[PDB]
DNA sequence: AAAAAAAAAAAAAAAAAAAAATTTTTTTTTTTTTTTTTTTTTTT
DNA sequence: AAAAAAAAAAAAAAAAAAAAAAATTTTTTTTTTTTTTTTTTTTT
């Protein structure tokens, strides 16, 4: 007789009030003007503060943070009626229910088996994305012995079939058929997420767990992002997990076994109906944000900023010096290394790609490339971008074979589609991949990285699936010279061991020689010891991290035209490049670097966030590479 | 008309059956041109004269005249693509009966669906609804034969099980024989069969159109009978065709949620 | 779509025609007023005379005579379209049409397979009926394979199932199920008659056959009730119990037997579906009526005889010396033996049965012996009160 | 001459016997593919 | 002569083909036993 859950429904009347009488503020009922857009399709859930729960009742958020699966249908059901009833939804349509902003938090090792079942929340990186699926959630089968049609039952994450046809007389427990039209599903994207960097115990490898996002909350994770994570923790029903016995389900019937059908081995197993019981942790994310959100949130970005952060941004943009404050604020360890510091930045913000009308893309991409004596901070250089910035992957050397260095594929687990795993170049997309000791690549991989440089692009087809992945980052690299130390009395193509075709792709080349002047060893040791005495302080990073990043991110998709004085400062320069080439520098000068010098120009404009390329870009993007390119030196 | 019933079910009613056929017979024979051409009698010339099986027509024009069959397209595609199938086999028969012979069958084909999809976005809310979408065929393997009008011999006694129609949910399974009244083990009758080309493409989103921080997606997609061969790998394609779930795939087996496929039955490809 | 027995529907419409228009002598529609009468229940029935329906139309009347049973269902459906067309009743009761006032007759031994179908009109005493039954006229069947639902699969005067479920990727013609509800019913009784005395031709046992009765004819014949029945022939299926092979059944569609499966035995048999095709002659009667129209409580007969017959049997009631005139009309071949006329008489006309109190029968009817020397007329007495 | 015992024939009912009957799923096997080690071969 | 780079080998893992493995009572027929009825043959 229908008997009711009393401590759910009671948490299904108290949060309709709290849906229908929480009120901002402002004093107007937020919720239900959140409700109203819930109207629309392609939208199934509210999203509701956990804090206004707590404000409003202190009980009910207790309640749900403590019984937060048995609840959430419930709650669900309280959400249909609050918009049931002010709007004219179809009667069909389901809903779900989000929270967010939740005070505790916990980690990868602290979902622990009492957490089961119970709302928490957690950060990781997402490591891959499969893809979108219809997901059976009530089943309507009919029994292929009465004809009978069963209604509504339950998938509890797993396929499950009713366990005895309703009818009586029929103990119909196997020939089932799903009838898929009065079934009803839920939109379903399965993660795989992995312990953030910093939560790692000591000789402990990453965990990693399976996230599941239900309706609406489905292609918000990305691959490589950083995202907390908020829901339940459920358990997935596994089998054949294990080769030793374990817990073993089977129905308390006393029944025995006459001769000629005795109850035991498979007939036994079958009859008693035996099953192992088999689980395995399975977050269940309810919902997903940002860890380390940009906005509170060239136009649309724009609006999304808040008024301080706008205000913020522009009077940076106005800022005159804001070429060596953003040198500094990147780099307030180093000391010297301006020019590494002017190239750096300037890849960060990148050029315009662009593409003809025959169809060749233009490179827009300007790799770098730090080569001198050893402890000359270049992996420090590249390590500082790696922290810096997002979308920034860090590589080194050897330590990467070509599959996880660009892209690999694995086959989905649930249906017959393939995952195309997203390797290095991928993670580094529309942004940066540090490569150290690029010198020490293989050809097998460095010529992977040189299709990739040429293409913007790199094409897979591997063991059953094919695709042509878009990888459109910049290279920062560090090359070793040949021997340990640069040679000044040598062309460069002899001082590293680059393929010919790679060092030409490169933009820029950086020469650090660790020469030994003792002004500059002392303002080196008087640097370092200094920030050693004082960690904390002892850093004017002039504009904060978050700020010059979030600077970054809004100078991006500013693109400069080339106004036609800049044009012929342009190609003067460059014929004035090419009667320097004409004594010989260490890498001789080619149309490659008046392409180059017109991508640096093009990005110190998008430093300035300008519209147009003026002299002034163009008399610095010549500068740089002027002294980037040096005489080698014969005696 | 309209009802509280829903639109499937309404279009299954024999009543409104026969209503929108006729519908349709009437703008076939009667929706003359922009310019009073009477463009659908060229078209059929035409259609017979190469006798392409296939005719093609624009929504914009089957929506602006009558509307009504125009919403209730995307929302039961497959009953309203088999009336048409019929309605257009009616009039093909009318300009030349003597097309009696040429493939008993015409498909009708509908262009310029003005809501498109993108395949990220291709969500539950879809399934068993006509789309339009765009894409690059990552892969398309070769034109294979599909059993359309089954007939088969029971082995017992050798009996021509008749002309079963071929769904392309679930395979066709005779009771019994007939005659010597065996669920026997039946065997398809190689000859008076009638088969049908089945080739199947899988599309994926094009990296112009994919996003920041991604992997592009890819649908699969099935081609029949006119359309197979219309698309090779690397064409950037336009895909109109019913989103589909209730075949056989589902993830029924061990360890597994219980997570289904989707495919299309491609109802028009487009190169562009 | 479908094909109609064209010749079966226009005579249901120059029937129907029939019905509306035969007006009787006064001029109102006596079969309209019959239709009228047509509206309570245990009233399925209409009984027609083929007189009215000759006067109405000739070929018509040729038509119905040469092949009833093509147009019978027909007829029943004309008379229930035309009593529903005005009047209201439940839509499910089936109005039956049986006939009358055929001019012709024919003895039992005329029964020869022309005759099957096409009406007729026999007469042979009543031997003995069997009790009233619920017959099933057309069923409602489920499939138990694919349970799908075949509607009115009409029966032949046999337990027919549908030749074939319905759905065509099924080939159920062997598991069945009637659903009982659904079905349609009929009253039904067949009563065995056998030809009369005059009938019989020199040497012969009588020909006695088993006339069936159905709807509101379904006890109006009775034991030793010398009837005339106004039905139509019919074979009906028949027994397994032929010893000589005649007639099979068999399929024409060539299909053959393969290794294993050789179509020799009964498995062939079965396979082809090879039956007998063994029958009987069963006589389908409508409508029921005494042989010679007896007389065309004391007020029941006062009402069932006519004017001029009460008249007749009032005057002569009181018509004195009535004792000797019946004697002489009762023996008016047999001499002498005056005493034995009157005593005799007076047992015919009987006495009154009584009941007491205590309820012990106290019986009213008169018995009478006659003893005598030889050829006294003893046994033409008996003959005369036979007779 | 009437009664009755026996005979053959016909029928009902209970016990035993007769007959009808492919489809779905799982597992071995083969065959390739991929990783990583080992080996061999070219260079300074 | 020894180091670096490349090629081949060895071994583990995965995907499809095709041969094996498993499940699996109920309804109809019909012979035999028993009783019953009409008749003929025999006895009182
Ligand atoms: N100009 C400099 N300013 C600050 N630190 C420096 C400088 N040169 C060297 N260093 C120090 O040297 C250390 C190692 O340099 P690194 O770039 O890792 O060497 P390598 O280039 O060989 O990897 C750094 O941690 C850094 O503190
Ligand atoms: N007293 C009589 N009056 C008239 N007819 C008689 C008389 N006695 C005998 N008969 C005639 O005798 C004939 C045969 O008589 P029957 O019926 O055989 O008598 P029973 O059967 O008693 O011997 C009849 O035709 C009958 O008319
Ligand atoms: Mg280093
Ligand atoms: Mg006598
Ligand atoms: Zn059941
Ligand atoms: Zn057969
Ligand atoms: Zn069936």
């Amino acid at each position: 007789l229908e008997v009711r859950d009393e401590v759910a429904e009671k948490c299904q009347k108290l949060f309709l009030d709290f849906l229908e009488e929480f009120q901002s503020s402002d004093g107007e009922i937020k919720y239900l003007q959140l409700a109203e857009e819930l109207i629309r399709p392609e939208r199934n859930t509210l999203v509701v503060s956990f804090v206004d729960l707590e404000q409003f009742n202190q009980q009910l958020s207790t309640t749900i943070q403590e019984e937060f699966y048995r609840v959430y249908p419930y709650l669900c059901r309280a959400l249909k009626t609050f918009v049931k009833d002010r709007k004219e939804i179809p009667l069909a349509k389901d809903f779900y229910v989000a929270f967010q902003d939740l005070p505790t938090r916990h980690k990868i090792r602290e979902l622990t088996s009492s957490r089961i079942g119970l709302l928490t929340r957690i950060s990781g990186q997402v490591v891959r994305t499969h893809p979108v699926h219809p997901e059976l959630v009530s089943g309507t089968f009919l029994c292929l012995d009465c004809q009978t049609v069963i209604r509504d039952v339950e998938q509890q994450f797993k396929y499950t079939q009713p366990n005895i046809c309703r009818n009586p007389v029929c103990a119909n427990r196997r020939r089932f058929l799903l009838d898929t039209n009065k079934s009803r599903f839920v939109d379903f994207q399965k993660v795989r997420i992995q312990e953030t960097q910093a939560e790692l115990p000591r000789g402990s490898i990453p965990r990693s767990l399976e996230v599941i996002l239900r309706a609406e909350a489905v292609e918000s994770a990305q691959a490589g992002d950083k995202c907390d994570f908020t829901g339940t923790l459920i358990v997935v029903p596994d089998v054949s997990k294990l080769s030793t016995p374990g817990a073993r389900a089977e129905t308390n019937s006393r029944v025995s076994g006459v001769d000629g059908y005795e109850t035991e081995g498979i007939r036994g197993l079958r009859a008693l109906g035996v099953r192992d019981l088999s689980y395995r942790l399975v977050f269940l994310a309810c919902c997903v944000a940002p860890t380390n959100p940009r906005f509170g949130g060239a136009e649309s970005i724009k609006n999304q900023m808040t008024v301080k952060e706008w205000e913020k941004v522009f009077e940076m943009s106005q800022d005159k010096n804001l070429y060596h404050n953003l040198c500094t604020s990147l780099f307030p360890t180093i000391h010297g290394n301006d020019e590494v510091k002017r190239g750096v930045l300037l890849m960060l913000f990148g050029g315009v790609p662009k593409t003809t009308g025959e169809g060749t893309s233009l490179r827009g991409d300007i790799n770098v490339c730090i080569v001198g004596d050893p402890s000359t901070a270049k992996s420090q250089f590249l390590k500082h971008v790696e922290e810096f910035s997002p979308r920034a992957v860090y590589t080194s050397g050897k330590a990467s074979s070509a599959a996880g260095l660009t892209a690999a594929v694995v086959r989905d687990e649930e249906s017959h589609e393939f995952v195309i795993e997203a390797g290095a170049l991928m993670l580094a997309d529309n942004g940066v991949c540090c490569i150290d000791e690029f010198d020490k690549m293989d050809v097998r991989d460095q010529v992977a990285i040189h299709e990739a440089m040429e293409q913007q692009t790199i094409s897979i087809t591997k063991a059953g699936v094919k695709a042509t992945l878009n990888a459109r980052t910049s290279i920062l690299a560090a090359a070793n010279p040949i021997s340990g130390h640069y040679d000044r009395s040598k062309s460069l193509k002899q001082n590293i061991n680059l393929s010919a075709p790679i060092m030409s792709r490169f933009d820029l080349f950086f020469i650090l020689v660790d020469e030994c002047n003792e002004v500059t060893d002392y303002a080196i040791a008087r640097r370092i010891v200094d920030l050693h005495s004082r960690i904390e302080e002892s850093i004017d990073r002039v504009y904060s991290l978050d700020d010059i990043r979030r600077y970054l991110l809004f100078a991006r998709q500013f693109k400069p035209k080339i106004s036609k004085e800049s044009e012929d400062f342009i190609v003067e320069q460059y014929k004035h490049l090419r009667q320097r080439d004409g004594t010989k520098s260490s890498w001789r000068i080619t149309v490659r670097q008046l392409e180059s010098m017109i991508r640096l120009s093009e990005a110190m404009a998008r430093m300035h966030c300008c519209d147009e390329v003026q002299p002034k870009h163009v008399k610095e993007a010549f500068r740089l590479l002027n002294k980037s390119i040096i005489r080698v030196e014969t005696p | 008309d309209l009802k509280g019933h829903s639109v499937r079910e309404w279009v299954s009613m024999a009543g409104p059956r026969l209503e929108i056929h006729h519908r349709f017979k009437n703008f076939l024979r009667t929706h003359v041109d922009s310019h009073g051409h009477n463009v659908f009698k060229e078209r059929i010339s035409d259609m017979c004269k190469e006798n392409r099986e296939s005719l093609v027509v624009n929504y914009e024009d089957l929506a602006a005249r009558e509307h009504v069959l125009a919403y209730f397209l995307p929302e039961a595609p497959a009953e309203l693509l088999q009336i048409f199938d019929e309605a257009a086999l009616e009039v093909v028969l009318a300009m030349y009966p003597k097309y009696d012979r040429i493939t008993n069958h015409i498909h009708v084909r509908i262009s310029h669906l003005p809501l498109v999809e993108e395949l990220r976005s291709l969500r539950q809310l879809h399934l068993n609804q006509l789309i339009r979408t765009s894409g690059v065929v990552t892969s398309c393997t070769g034109v294979l034969p599909q059993l359309s009008m089954v007939k088969y011999n029971c082995n017992k006694c050798n009996f021509v099980l008749g002309p079963f129609c071929q769904s392309q949910n679930q395979e066709v399974k005779p009771g019994s024989c007939p005659e010597c009244q065996s669920a026997g083990p039946f065997e398809v009758n190689m000859e008076e069969t009638i088969y049908q080309n089945y080739q199947r493409i899988r599309i994926q989103e094009s990296p112009g159109k994919v996003a920041a921080g991604r992997l592009p997606r890819s649908k699969d997609a099935i081609l029949l009978a006119d359309l197979v061969d219309s698309c090779k790998p690397g064409d950037e394609i336009e895909l109109t065709g019913i989103y589909h779930n209730n075949y056989d795939g589902s993830l029924n087996t061990a360890n597994g949620f219980p997570v289904f496929a989707t495919v299309i039955l491609a109802n028009h490809v487009a190169k562009k | 779509l479908e094909v109609r027995d064209e010749v079966a529907e226009k005579c249901q419409k120059l029937f129907l025609d029939f019905l509306e228009e035969f007006q009787s002598s006064d001029g109102e529609i006596k079969y309209l007023q019959l239709a009228e009468e047509l509206i309570r229940p245990e009233r399925n029935t209409l009984v027609v005379s083929f007189v009215d329906l000759e006067q109405f139309n000739q070929q018509l009347s040729t038509t119905i005579q040469e092949e009833f049973y093509r147009v019978y269902p027909y007829l029943c459906r004309a008379l229930k379209t035309f009593v529903k067309d005005r009047k209201e009743i439940p839509l499910a009761k089936d109005f039956y049409v049986a006939f009358q006032d055929l001019p012709t007759r024919h003895k039992i031994r005329e029964l020869t397979s022309s005759r099957i179908g096409l009406l007729t009109r026999i007469s042979g005493q009543v031997v003995r009926t069997h009790p009233v039954h619920p017959e099933l006229v057309s069923g409602t069947f489920l499939c138990l394979d694919c349970q799908t639902v075949i509607r009115d699969v009409e029966q032949q005067f046999k337990y027919t199932q549908p030749n074939i479920c319905r759905n065509p990727v099924c080939a159920n013609r062997r598991r069945f199920l009637l659903d009982t509800n659904k079905s349609r019913f009929v009253d039904f009784q067949k009563v065995r008659i056998q030809e009369t005395q005059a009938e019989l031709p020199r040497g012969s046992i009588p020909r006695s056959l088993e006339v069936i009765l159905r709807a509101e004819a379904v006890e109006s014949a009775q034991a030793g009730d010398k009837c005339d029945f106004t039905g139509t022939l019919i074979v009906v299926p028949d027994v397994s119990k032929l010893s000589t092979p005649g007639a099979r059944a068999e399929t024409n569609s060539r299909v053959s037997g393969v290794d294993g499966y050789e179509t020799e035995g009964i498995r062939g048999l079965r396979a082809l579906g090879v039956r007998d095709l063994s029958y009987r002659l069963v006589f389908l009667a409508c409508c029921v009526a005494p042989t010679n129209p007896r007389f065309g409580t004391a007020e029941s007969i006062k009402n069932q005889m006519t004017v001029k017959e009460w008249e007749k049997v009032f005057e002569m009631s009181q018509d004195k010396n009535l004792y000797h005139n019946l004697c002489t009309s009762l023996f008016p071949t047999i001499h002498g033996n005056d005493e034995v006329k009157r005593g005799v008489l007076l047992m015919l006309f009987g006495g009154v049965p009584k009941t007491t109190g205590e309820g012990t029968s106290l019986r009213g009817d008169i018995n009478v012996c006659i003893v005598g020397d030889p050829s006294t007329a003893k046994s033409q007495f008996l003959k005369h009160v036979e007779e």
